[PDB]
């Protein structure tokens, strides 16, 4: 009942970078990711919700997939603006709380 | 020649049984389901494993000895295990992101039948040249003509597993002694409507009000309920069927043989 | 998967005769209409003859009505084309080709070489890193150690140079350098 | 003409019992049941379908038993169409609905039609476009003007040939067919799912509002029927109809007539 996502990722501009996340039946399984995207010295934004849906703001070239207990997020496009801490957060049913990742800080 | 009905203290008597679904069963763990269905290479080479192929189902039920006969009255029937069908969580493959699982649906086959002997029946094929799998009884000497009709291939529904759906159907020409009813619904979308209820008889009386006669004291259940296709989350599809409960009303009947 | 074989062809002389064999691995021939279809050297391509699964019903081009006739063989897979009458137009490397419903015709073979002249089989003679062949007839021609086109000369005959095993089947020349 | 009693008696009521096929185009040895591959016209001018795309009825002339004054009285009709369940062969090179998809089934525009006559079912011409050239070796309306687009009363015929008059340019006429009983069904569009009950348990009566049936001039009863089921989609997409044969059995009694 922990989500595990890589403590970083890189990529070349252009490319698709994906970060993954992890978890268990008790979290990932039964509800859903949101994905938060954070620059030094600012608070957290959401970038995904439900898995899978941008809020409006977000480009088309942020993405996700989920298949059962395990979630990825895909950056295509690669831009420097990107440089950041990727955070992944879900509830879990049976510890009755909000569990996140460790964070991935995605260099360019 | 069927003389008059017998009354009095036991002149009547009730089979109540249900059928099984016979779908293909791919492995230990998959009974009511077909093999994930596949197509073949070119319309010529056509050729379904068996495990692909759903059957009729035929039951012979043994009746009280008794010249006597048993007539088949009136029919109470329904599908078994109708809610099943709402299982849309089971690695199904999601409609649409955070869809649930799209539910069974699909090209469907609901039939029933009531015989005092085996349901009489002919071939026909979508395909003469589709090579119907070792080990089911399908049409011989299968010609152009077998597409539309050809009177060599009559059979009867005498074995279980046997008779695969899609190359069988009650011989109307025939069937005397059998009360039979059943409905193709096709297309990949037709949504399950499946009614139950323990208040609807159905009369097996004909238009002189005669039932069928149980030949050798057995009444012949036959039953087919291809409920619909079960998509999987690569999205291959496995026929799904039900059981089919039967309650038949007999009473004994005259008759000079 | 599916092949398709073809054999039969060679050298032969106007008002002649010759027949074609195509040998079908790899699926129920016996289930499927089976074509002849021929390429004139340097032209496109020319639909021949089609034969029913049954052989019920055949059809031929104009260009050869009454002079060839197909014929199969279901228990041998083998689909064949008898030539009469052949005339020099009927220079072709000709193809054997499946038609199967809806996707139409699919499958070819690698073709057989049918070449039609009055002129005789003259075999090659052999010989910078490499050797040549001179004034051969017809074009079929193998180079092997354990290669250019070859030009059509006024005199009729072909000439070849590579860069040995040297074969010429036609010619049954099989000489080592 | 005039209608008398119906005769009772040792010899008063016979059976017809036969099945009817379906005239679909049947392209080729190999595709009887089918029409072949659909094609459309360059232009709403140049309308021209080959008679292998095009289904039509099918009829049935059967003698019955000679009389003499008495005729044939059709009285009841069961009918069902023959081999529904072939419709679930979704293996044989169908079109995938979507990757590991079973094939597509036969689906869509469907014409369920039946007539019980003593005498041949009685056309009406009607035309979806008037210029459409009906191909050689079928019998279709003649002197097609834009009028026989809606209504022209010069395209009358008669049920009288199978493999004849394609299903698209021909209905019961009406105005007529006084002495036959008939019965059909257009549902249209490409996604029409199939919905086909057979049962030996369901009677048709042939008597209209004076409890006369269908009277058999000649001593012949006259079966006419279509039923186009739907479209059979192949791998490429190319659409082919597909036809199912009708089973037929009709009651007969005898009935004196002027």
């Amino acid at each position: 009942s922990v989500l595990t996502q890589p403590p970083s990722a890189s990529g070349t501009p252009g490319q698709r970078v994906t970060i993954s996340c992890s978890g268990g039946s008790s979290n990932i399984g039964s509800n859903p990711v949101n994905w938060f995207q954070q620059f030094p010295g600012t608070a957290p934004k959401l970038l995904i919700y439900a898995n899978t849906q941008r809020p409006s703001g977000v480009p088309d070239r942020f993405s996700g997939s989920k298949s059962g207990t395990s979630v990825s997020l895909a950056i295509s496009g690669l831009q420097s603006e990107d440089e950041g801490d990727y955070h992944c957060a879900a509830w879990d049913d049976s510890l009755k709380g909000w569990v996140f990742g460790g964070g991935t800080k995605l260099t360019v | 020649e069927v003389l008059e009905v017998k009354t009095g203290v036991d002149s009547i008597t009730e089979v109540e049984c249900f059928l099984t679904p016979e779908m293909g069963d791919p492995d230990e763990h998959l009974r009511g389901f077909s093999k994930s269905i596949s197509i073949s290479d070119t319309f010529e080479s056509d050729s379904p494993n068996r495990d692909m192929l759903p059957c009729y189902s035929v039951a012979r039920i043994p009746l009280p000895n008794l010249i006597l006969m048993w007539e088949a009255v009136t029919l109470k029937t329904e599908v078994i295990g109708v809610t099943s069908l709402m299982n849309v969580h089971s690695n199904g493959q999601a409609t649409h992101d955070n869809g649930a699982g799209k539910p069974v649906q699909g090209t469907s086959f609901h039939f029933f039948s009531v015989g005092g002997e085996a349901l009489e029946l002919q071939g026909v094929l979508f395909n003469y040249r589709t090579k119907y799998p070792d080990g089911t009884i399908f049409p011989k000497n299968a010609t152009v003509q077998s597409q539309v009709m050809n009177t060599e291939h009559k059979a009867y529904l005498d074995k279980n597993k046997a008779y695969p759906v899609e190359c069988w159907v009650p011989d109307p020409t025939r069937n005397e002694n059998t009360r039979y009813f059943g409905t193709l619904t096709g297309g990949e979308n037709v949504p399950p409507v499946l009614h139950i209820t323990n208040t609807a008889t159905t009369v097996l009386l004909d238009e002189f009000g005669v039932g069928p006669l149980c030949k050798g004291d057995n009444l012949y259940l036959s039953a087919v309920d291809v409920c619909g296709m079960f998509t999987n989350r690569s999205g291959s599809q496995q026929w799904r069927g039900l059981s089919r409960y039967f309650k038949v009303q007999l009473r004994k009947r005259r008759v000079k043989n | 998967e599916v092949q398709l074989v073809e054999s039969g062809g060679g050298l032969v002389k106007p008002g002649g005769s010759l027949r074609l064999s195509c040998a079908a691995s790899g699926f129920t021939f016996s289930s499927y209409t089976m074509n002849w279809v021929r390429q004139a050297p340097g032209k496109g391509l020319q639909w021949v003859s089609s034969i029913s699964s049954s052989s019920t019903y055949m059809y031929y081009g104009d260009s050869v009505k009454g002079r060839f006739t197909i014929s199969r063989d279901n228990a041998r897979n083998s689909l064949y084309l008898q030539m009469n009458s052949l005339r020099v137009e009927d220079t072709a490397v000709y193809y054997c080709a499946r038609y199967a419903h809806d996707w139409n015709v699919d499958y070819w073979g690698q073709g057989t070489l049918v070449t039609v002249s009055s002129a005789s089989t003259k075999g090659p003679s052999v010989f910078a890193l490499g050797c040549l062949v001179k004034d051969y007839f017809p074009e079929p021609v193998t180079v092997s150690w354990n290669t250019f086109p070859a030009v059509l000369q006024s005199s009729g005959l072909y000439s070849l140079s590579s860069v040995c095993n040297v074969n010429h089947k036609p010619s049954n020349t099989k000489v080592d350098k």
